[PDB]
């Protein structure tokens, strides 16, 4: 909410936000670091993680997690404390990536079964059974 | 009759080694759906493009097997 | 700062790793479970960066592999000199170089290939070579085949010496990492000691051997009464009876009385009227001048004694307002990454080979080089193809540098960082200039096809029709034709007869004519610029978007050589830096094919030909470049259809191997499209059907048969495409020019 | 939006979640496996369809399976 | 009876060509040897030898003898390959000597590969040549 | 004209109206005894019509009108 | 001194280069008929169409099928009128689909709000039609009334 953050010292590039970021949706990543180091933006080029907490905006979620992977791996201080948000041009902010506060590769209680089939993938219905209906054989 | 080291034939149609014989590495005694770990001589297709390696073991159920 | 330090015996010399393939990679060492292991064995055999992570071991492997490559090249050169010594008519060619074709390869008569031994003159049957080795040996002063046999023996000895050095520098005394980091000493010893001393030694050879032997050859003396080059040195009276300034000693060199050396160190400029080549006095003077210049340039960099530059403060001082920080970080880039060095060196060597091609046709350096049109066409085409391949490899290794050796920590706000920051503005404007050049270079041809088809010859882009005269190139030609005596007051003639003057002709054939540029030359030069620009666009787009893009931001973790990221985002097929090299190989094929087609038509129509006794020049095709090289139908009809009448009627003759190679290249080009058009998942399923039929008869192989990978499928397709097209053009060019030249 | 469906032949190796570049997948507890966890795809509207999860699956046929369906501005992965 | 195909000796187009047959080897009369050797074939209107492939005798040398010779040699190659492939299975390290060929076994397979049709008939009648459809990997439908 | 000399007269498919023709293309495509740029028929429906009983242009016109009525009926 | 800066916001994919937005390109792009502050549509379109119709009577008048014929200037006028009409139909259907607010860049921080509606783009299209017809006819009249006007002899001797 309201995204208190300062922007990394970046010289500005051409791979950043286009016109659809202020009209459809844009994304943000905030992360806290105790030292000043150099990172590579998915935008292009290199920028400076300044001391303290950082806020960057990107046009895609994949750019934000490509930054978050660079924040997790390949850094000796091993930054995991990053949060990814989605900002619509209305002003609404949706907090996205660490929803439970824990990374998705670590199991946590309180997460429910999404997309889980209690059947083998070979034990799928034939399409000829599901002709002329909206249902597709992976339902 | 399914025990560790017994040669066994796969009855999963979609498996790479359907109607092929592999050895049993371990059988799990807890209540899981696919307890029989079976290891094969051949390797699966699995891996990225250009990868020279692939997996050669999978979990299977009791009804997905037959002992030779 | 620059010292010699080595490790003694780092790698033992044993044959135990010879029988263990895939030892260099950890993934390749588990054993061949699938046939993808076999192709990965060859794909990653030379990629030393993926083998070891230590830059010292990588540099040691590179240094020792250079010696093996030099040994291979020396075996090749010794084989060429041995073929000149034993299986050639070089002694016959030196007597009558105007009516005997150069041949240096006989064909064994086991099947009907004895017809491939062409009748070339002097009672010798063999393949008419077009490599230009014979003219090179005539310019070197070689008069008999024993001097070629000695050079072949020396090439074998040098190849064995290079093999021993490659074994020595990897298994006995291998240099450390800091022996490679001091590029200051390396560049000083490559400028002064390799280029400078090499050109100084060749200048001395051309003073003492090439000049007297070639002046006696042009004076009309038969080569077996011409004295050997060592009594020219042992007895200076015979050396001083011609070019009589050898009567005085070396003291005018040391008292700076260089002008009395003007009889044998000339700046004549033009071509020799007797032989059609450059004056060897001009070449000896040229080699002496560039030897002095290269030796002077080899004293620029600081190695051990304080004087000199460090190639870093030069880079540190070069910074502007539009860039800011400047070239900081580039010295560490070029001294820690072998791929950036290969990308620079391969680009400059490719452009250098293209310069060599564009220079040796207009200023032929060798006696009777321009007379034999086959040699000139073959060396031009060969050096264009080699140069374009090296430029595309430079794009490749720049892409390999960007994902495997580029470090963003060392590159903040320098030139490379800012290129990555405005790569969209670079690539979009390059895309626009490619589209503009395509429209206003190819739509001119399309418009000319349309108006010539619609019966509108006055609506075309022709010399008679709407003119598009290249006024800048014509102005530059006028500047070069008037350069001798006005802006080069001490040149007897221009650098080449191309820019103006008179027809230089030797025998009955034209050595060189002026090459007038009209609407067709304008239009084909714009197609040259267009195709070069699109090749630049694909290669530079692979370089700049190698690490990341708006599509795939995490593309550096996928690597240089990966097929795709998946069918998502619409389908991310051929996103890698490798696939841009894969497409740039097709576009260099297109570019250099148009270049060599422009050459082979412009020289045949407007330069090459015979001289009538009246004085007019009857060219090979008849000057049809002015009116037919403006249309695609003219290029198809008057160049491809008309000049391939020799390659298809060559059967049952001495050039039938060229017709065979013509059809073979057509086959390989068509064979490429099976790999290029199809995909892996068809062939994996087909091989799955074959595996069951093998399983039915107990024919299951231990190494499981897999289809070729997606990158390997593209690599096989592009290699077959380039091979089939290049073999086709080689066969067409050589069989045309061995019949009309 | 694409459909990422996880089947019951899952060993809970978490390779699909670590291979996923847009946080589509996560691990939920599951009593039917030795690892005690199965993959789930809650925010599958963010799936581009790269099938890196299908690449990393070590089952003989993949327990996680991506079905490319309707295309949105996130499925195309468009920065514009 | 192939009345359109004349013998090359009686054909007056083959005799015009047979003067100018080029020598193929270093033997000077190789063209004359080819001219006399190709005269027993059938020549068309071109003057070139034709091959009749229907298994008849006095034309079995066109296809039947070269065909049977190739069938023997190809059966030799395939049987020695199948024998080596079978022999390297049941010894627990098969990919390494699939990639690096065990020469002393391959020589013994090769030089005893002349009796390939007898061994092929023995394996066919014994049933050890063909794998039953149960014990074989089959793709899904 | 074609039924008089089917072995010499070239069948005309249709006329050419092209704004892009120069004088050379109009002179070149004025063929088969026409005074206009016309295309030579290579589908060979002229032989078909002559064989099935068509003799003059009116029998072809009534067939074209009947086929228009049949298409409207369908 | 960094002459190449960002526009004030570095994470937006653009750079404030001298060519892009320095001092002389912010003006003269903000002072063109598009992006000028006080103009309404059917005046922006009028100015744009007049300039376009005037410039487009250059590759039709001396470059055409009739350029060696006295009907050549008239045919070039008719071709310019036809191209202006096609472009007006394109503008009209682009507006009739439905327009959004135009893209704001570093060079143009303020875009015309009057062109963000379908009614404004209809006025722009009508002004483009009247301007294009007027500019094409004015260029035709200027090229035709001296009947030689040797400035047209230049760039027709080039385009011979
Ligand atoms: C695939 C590799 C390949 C192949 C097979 C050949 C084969 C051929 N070349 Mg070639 N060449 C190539 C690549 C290739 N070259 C490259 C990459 C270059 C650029 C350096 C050249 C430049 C070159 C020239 C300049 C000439 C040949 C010539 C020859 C022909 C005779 C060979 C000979 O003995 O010339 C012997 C020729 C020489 C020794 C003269 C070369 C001296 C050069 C000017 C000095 C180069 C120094 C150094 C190695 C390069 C440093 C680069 C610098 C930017 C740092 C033969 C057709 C010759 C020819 O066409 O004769 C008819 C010829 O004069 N080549
Ligand atoms: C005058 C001194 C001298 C001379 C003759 C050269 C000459 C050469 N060096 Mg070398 N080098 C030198 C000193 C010297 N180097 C110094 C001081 C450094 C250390 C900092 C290097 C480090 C260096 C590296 C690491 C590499 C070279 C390579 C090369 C070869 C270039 C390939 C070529 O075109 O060969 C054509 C020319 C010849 C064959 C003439 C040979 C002349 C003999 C040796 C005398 C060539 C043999 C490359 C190579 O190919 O490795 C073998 C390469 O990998 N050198
Ligand atoms: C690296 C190349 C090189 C080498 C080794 C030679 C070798 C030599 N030169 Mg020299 N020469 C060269 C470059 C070279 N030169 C060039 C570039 C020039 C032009 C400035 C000359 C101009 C030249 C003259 C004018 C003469 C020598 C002569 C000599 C000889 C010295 C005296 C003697 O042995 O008797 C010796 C063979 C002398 C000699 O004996 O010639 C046969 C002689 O008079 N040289
Ligand atoms: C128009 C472009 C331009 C400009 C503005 C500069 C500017 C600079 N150069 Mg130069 N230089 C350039 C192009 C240019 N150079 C080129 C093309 C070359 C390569 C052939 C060099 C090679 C070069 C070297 C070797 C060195 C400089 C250095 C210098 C600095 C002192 C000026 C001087 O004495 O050299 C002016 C030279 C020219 C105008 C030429 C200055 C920062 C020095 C440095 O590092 O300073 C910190 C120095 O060591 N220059
Ligand atoms: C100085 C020259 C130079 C050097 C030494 C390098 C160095 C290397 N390159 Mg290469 N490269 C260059 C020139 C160079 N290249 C050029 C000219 C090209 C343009 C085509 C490229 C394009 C390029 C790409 C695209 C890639 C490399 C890569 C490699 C690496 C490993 C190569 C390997 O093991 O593959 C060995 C493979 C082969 C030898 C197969 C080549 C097959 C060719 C087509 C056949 C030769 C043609 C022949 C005449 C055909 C005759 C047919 C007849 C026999 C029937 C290594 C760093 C690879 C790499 O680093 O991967 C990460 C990589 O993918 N290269
Ligand atoms: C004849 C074959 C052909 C043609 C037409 C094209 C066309 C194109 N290639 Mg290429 N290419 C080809 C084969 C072909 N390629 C193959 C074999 C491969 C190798 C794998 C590729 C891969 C490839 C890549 C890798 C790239 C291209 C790019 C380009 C574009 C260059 C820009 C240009 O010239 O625009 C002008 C267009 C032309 C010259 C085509 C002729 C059109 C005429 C002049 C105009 C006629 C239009 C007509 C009047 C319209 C009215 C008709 C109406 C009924 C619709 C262009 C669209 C590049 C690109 O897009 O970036 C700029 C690029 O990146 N090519
Ligand atoms: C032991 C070796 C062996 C044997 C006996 C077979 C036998 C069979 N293959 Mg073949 N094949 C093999 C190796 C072998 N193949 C290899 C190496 C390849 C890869 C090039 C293939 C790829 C292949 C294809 C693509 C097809 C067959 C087919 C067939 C069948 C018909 C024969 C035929 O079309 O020959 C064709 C043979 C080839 C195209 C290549 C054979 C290469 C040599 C001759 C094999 C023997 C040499 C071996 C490499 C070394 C011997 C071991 C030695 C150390 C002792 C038959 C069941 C066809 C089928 O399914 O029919 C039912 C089919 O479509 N095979
Ligand atoms: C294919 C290119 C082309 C051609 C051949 C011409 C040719 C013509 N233009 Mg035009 N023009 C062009 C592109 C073209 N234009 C473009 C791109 C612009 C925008 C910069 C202009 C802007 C322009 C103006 C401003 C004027 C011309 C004028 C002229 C005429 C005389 C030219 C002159 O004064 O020369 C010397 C001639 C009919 C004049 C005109 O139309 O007056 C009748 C004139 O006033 N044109
Ligand atoms: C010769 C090349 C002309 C280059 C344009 C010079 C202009 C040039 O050198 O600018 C000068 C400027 C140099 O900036 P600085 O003063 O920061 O440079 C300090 C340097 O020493 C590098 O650190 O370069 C740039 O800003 C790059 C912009 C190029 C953007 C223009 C695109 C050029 C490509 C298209 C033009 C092609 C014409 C090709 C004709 C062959
Ligand atoms: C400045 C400048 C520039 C630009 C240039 C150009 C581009 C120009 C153009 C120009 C032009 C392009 C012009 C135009 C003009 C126009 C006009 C002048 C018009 C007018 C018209 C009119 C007036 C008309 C009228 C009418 C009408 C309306 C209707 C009725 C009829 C009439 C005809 C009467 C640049 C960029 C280089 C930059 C620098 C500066
Ligand atoms: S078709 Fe092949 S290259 Fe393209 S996305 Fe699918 S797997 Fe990748
Ligand atoms: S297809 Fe790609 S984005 Fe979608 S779940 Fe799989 S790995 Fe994640
Ligand atoms: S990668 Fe496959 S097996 Fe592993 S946890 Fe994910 S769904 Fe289960």
């Amino acid at each position: 909410i309201q995204l208190t953050g300062t922007m990394p010292k970046f010289g500005g590039s051409t791979g950043g936000l286009l016109s659809a970021a202020d009209r459809e949706e844009k994304y943000a990543i905030t992360w806290t670091s105790k030292t000043e180091q150099v990172f590579e933006m998915p935008t292009g080029g290199a920028a400076i993680m300044n001391e303290g907490e950082n806020l960057l905006y990107f046009a895609r979620k994949e750019q934000c997690l490509a930054l978050g992977t660079q924040l997790r791996t390949k850094f000796k201080p091993k930054i995991e404390d990053y949060k990814i948000y989605r900002i619509y041009p209305t002003g609404e902010t949706q907090y996205l990536h660490p929803a439970d506060g824990v990374f998705p590769e670590k199991v946590n209680e309180g997460r429910e079964f999404h997309g889980k089939k209690d059947r083998n993938i070979g034990k799928n219905p034939e399409p000829v059974t599901l002709k002329f209906s909206g249902k597709t054989p992976y339902d | 009759a399914i025990q560790r080291g017994s040669k066994v034939r796969i009855l999963r149609k979609e498996s790479y080694w359907y109607k092929d014989v592999g050895t049993v590495a371990s059988v799990d005694k807890s209540g899981i759906l696919y307890p029989v770990i079976v290891r094969f001589d051949k390797v699966n297709y699995n891996g990225f493009s250009g990868s020279a390696t692939g997996v050669n073991t999978n979990n299977f159920a009791e009804h997905e097997l037959e002992e030779v | 700062k620059a010292k010699v330090i080595v490790d003694k015996d780092p790698v033992p010399t044993s044959f135990e790793k010879w029988g263990k393939p895939g030892h260099f990679d950890r993934t390749l060492a588990r054993g061949p479970k699938t046939t993808t292991w076999i192709w990965n064995l060859h794909a990653d055999a030379h990629d030393f960066d993926s083998q070891t992570s230590d830059l010292e071991d990588i540099s040691r492997k590179i240094f020792s592999a250079h010696f093996g490559h030099l040994a291979v090249v020396f075996v090749w050169l010794s084989g060429m000199y041995f073929h000149g010594a034993k299986f050639s008519n070089y002694s016959a060619w030196l007597a009558d170089p105007l009516n005997i074709k150069p041949s240096a390869q006989v064909v064994w008569p086991v099947v009907g290939q004895d017809i491939l031994n062409a009748d070339v003159g002097g009672g010798f049957h063999g393949i008419q070579i077009t490599s230009g080795f014979f003219q090179l040996w005539r310019a070197s002063g070689i008069t008999n085949e024993y001097q070629l046999y000695c050079t072949a023996i020396g090439g074998l000895v040098m190849a064995g010496l290079m093999l021993f050095a490659g074994w020595f520098h990897y298994h006995k005394a291998a240099p450390k990492l800091e022996w490679f980091q001091n590029v200051e000493s390396m560049m000083n010893h490559h400028l002064a000691g390799l280029l400078g001393l090499g050109s100084l030694g060749w200048a001395g050879h051309q003073i003492h051997v090439s000049l007297p032997i070639n002046k006696l050859l042009d004076a009309g003396v038969a080569p077996n009464e011409i004295p050997l080059p060592h009594e020219f040195i042992l007895d200076p009276a015979k050396m001083a009876e011609l070019y009589p300034s050898f009567a005085q000693g070396l003291t005018p060199f040391f008292t700076l009385n260089w002008g009395v050396y003007s009889d044998f160190l000339t700046f004549k400029g033009g071509l020799n009227p007797v032989t059609g080549g450059l004056w060897l006095s001009d070449t000896a003077h040229h080699h002496l001048a560039i030897a002095v210049l290269f030796i002077i340039a080899g004293h620029m960099y600081r190695t051990n004694w304080g004087i000199g530059h460090n190639m870093k403060e030069i880079l540190e001082g070069h910074k502007g307002p539009f860039t800011g920080e400047g070239h900081k970080g580039l010295y560490e880039i070029l001294t820690t990454s072998w791929h950036a060095q290969l990308a620079i060196n391969l680009a400059l060597l490719g452009s250098l080979t293209i310069i060599v091609a564009q220079h040796m046709y207009a200023m032929p350096p060798y006696p009777y080089l321009a007379t034999d049109y086959g040699t000139q066409l073959s060396i031009f085409t060969h050096h264009m193809w080699i140069g374009g391949f090296l430029i595309v490899g430079a794009g490749a290794h720049a892409s390999i540098f960007m994902v495997r050796d580029y470090d963003p920590a060392k590159n903040v706000n320098n030139l490379l960082d800012r290129v990555l920051r405005h790569r969209d503005a670079i690539i979009s404007h390059l895309n626009w200039v490619c589209i503009w050049l395509g429209f206003h270079s190819f739509g001119l041809y399309i418009h000319n096809d349309t108006m010539r088809a619609l019966g509108r010859p006055q609506d075309m882009f022709s010399d008679s029709a709407i003119q598009l005269q290249p006024v800048f190139a014509q102005w530059i030609q006028g500047l070069h034709a008037a350069a001798a005596g006005a802006t080069a007051p001490f040149a007897s003639a221009g650098v080449s007869p191309v820019f103006g003057g008179e027809v230089v002709a030797v025998g009955g054939k034209v050595a060189m004519m002026p090459i007038t540029l009209g609407t067709a030359d304008f239009m084909v030069h714009h197609i040259h610029a267009f195709t070069i620009h699109v090749t630049v666009l694909i290669l530079l787009k692979g370089v700049l978007y190698s690490r990341s893009s708006r599509l795939i931001p995490d593309k550096a973790e996928l690597g240089f050589r990966f097929p795709c990221d998946g069918p998502g985002r619409g389908g991310t097929c051929q996103v890698s830096g490798w696939d841009h090299v894969f497409l740039g190989l097709f576009w260099m094929y297109n570019s250099l094919s148009i270049v060599i087609f422009h050459f082979s038509w412009k020289m045949q129509s407007d330069v090459w030909g015979t001289v009538l006794p009246d004085g007019s020049v009857s060219h090979i095709t008849g000057g049809n470049f002015a009116q037919s090289a403006i249309t695609i139908n003219g290029w198809l009809r008057d160049f491809l259809w008309a000049q391939a009448a020799n390659v298809i009627n060559s059967y049952g003759s001495a050039l039938s191997a060229y017709g065979i190679m013509f059809l073979a290249g057509h086959f390989v080009f068509a064979f490429s499209l099976m790999f290029l058009f199809s995909g892996r998942g068809y062939w994996q399923e087909l091989i799955e059907s074959i595996v069951w039929a093998h399983n039915k008869l107990k024919l299951a192989p231990a190494i499981q048969p897999r289809a070729l990978s997606i990158v390997q499928g593209r690599a096989v397709g592009v290699a077959h495409y380039l091979l089939g097209g290049i073999v086709t053009t080689w066969a067409f060019f050589l069989c045309r020019i061995l019949s009309v030249g | 939006s694409h459909s990422v469906k996880i089947y019951d032949t899952c060993i809970g190796c978490t390779q699909c979640v670590r291979a996923c570049p847009l946080d589509v997948l996560e691990m939920v507890p599951w009593d039917g496996c030795k690892a005690g966890q199965i993959a789930s795809s809650p925010r599958t509207e963010d799936c581009v369809g790269c099938k890196r999860c299908e690449t990393a699956c070590p089952t003989d046929f993949l327990s996680i399976r991506v079905y490319l369906g309707a295309e949105t501005t996130r499925s195309m992965g468009l920065a514009y | 009876d192939l009345s359109h195909l004349t013998p090359c000796s009686e054909s007056p187009a083959y005799q015009a060509k047979a003067k100018s047959f080029r020598n193929t080897t270093s033997d000077p009369e190789s063209g004359q040897k080819r001219a006399e050797s190709y005269a027993e074939a059938l020549c068309g209107p071109e003057g070139y030898p034709h091959l009749v492939v229907d298994g008849r005798l006095d034309h079995a040398g066109d296809f039947i003898i070269p065909g049977l010779l190739f069938l023997y040699v190809a059966g030799w190659i395939g049987w020695v390959g199948r024998s080596y492939l079978i022999a390297i299975r049941e010894e627990k390290d098969t990919e390494m000597k699939e990639i690096i060929i065990d020469v002393p076994l391959a020589i013994n397979k090769m030089l005893f590969g002349f009796m390939w049709p007898l061994q092929a008939f023995g394996e066919f009648t014994s049933g050890k040549l063909t794998v039953k459809d149960s014990e074989i990997p089959v793709s899904p439908r | 004209q074609w039924i008089k000399d089917p072995l010499n007269v070239r069948p005309i498919a249709h006329a050419i109206w092209d704004p892009h023709f120069g004088q050379g293309a109009v002179d070149a495509f004025t063929q088969a005894g026409a005074s206009s740029p016309v295309n030579v028929a290579y589908s060979g429906v002229y032989h078909w019509f002559y064989t099935i009983g068509m003799t003059n242009n009116q029998d072809l016109y009534q067939g074209a009108v009947f086929l228009l009525i049949l298409s409207a009926l369908f | 001194i960094d002459v190449v800066n960002h526009g004030g916001d570095p994470q937006v994919g653009n750079l404030s280069t001298p060519i892009n937005g320095s001092a002389f390109t912010k003006a003269f792009i903000n002072a063109l008929p598009a992006y000028r502050k006080g103009l309404s549509p059917n005046r922006r379109g009028l100015e744009v169409g007049m300039a376009h119709g005037y410039l487009l009577y250059g590759p039709f008048a001396v470059l055409g099928p009739l350029r060696l014929t006295e009907y050549g200037p008239t045919a070039g006028l008719l071709a310019t009128i036809g191209l202006v009409s096609i472009l007006t139909i394109c503008l009209s259907i682009y507006g009739a689909v439905g327009v959004s607010k135009p893209t704001e860049t570093l060079t143009t921080p303020e875009v015309p709000m009057d062109l963000a509606t379908k009614e404004g783009w209809s006025e722009f299209a009508g002004g483009f039609l009247l301007g294009g017809c007027g500019g094409a006819f004015f260029a035709f009249f200027l090229c035709q009334t001296p009947h030689l006007q040797p400035l047209i002899e230049v760039a027709s001797n080039i385009w011979s």
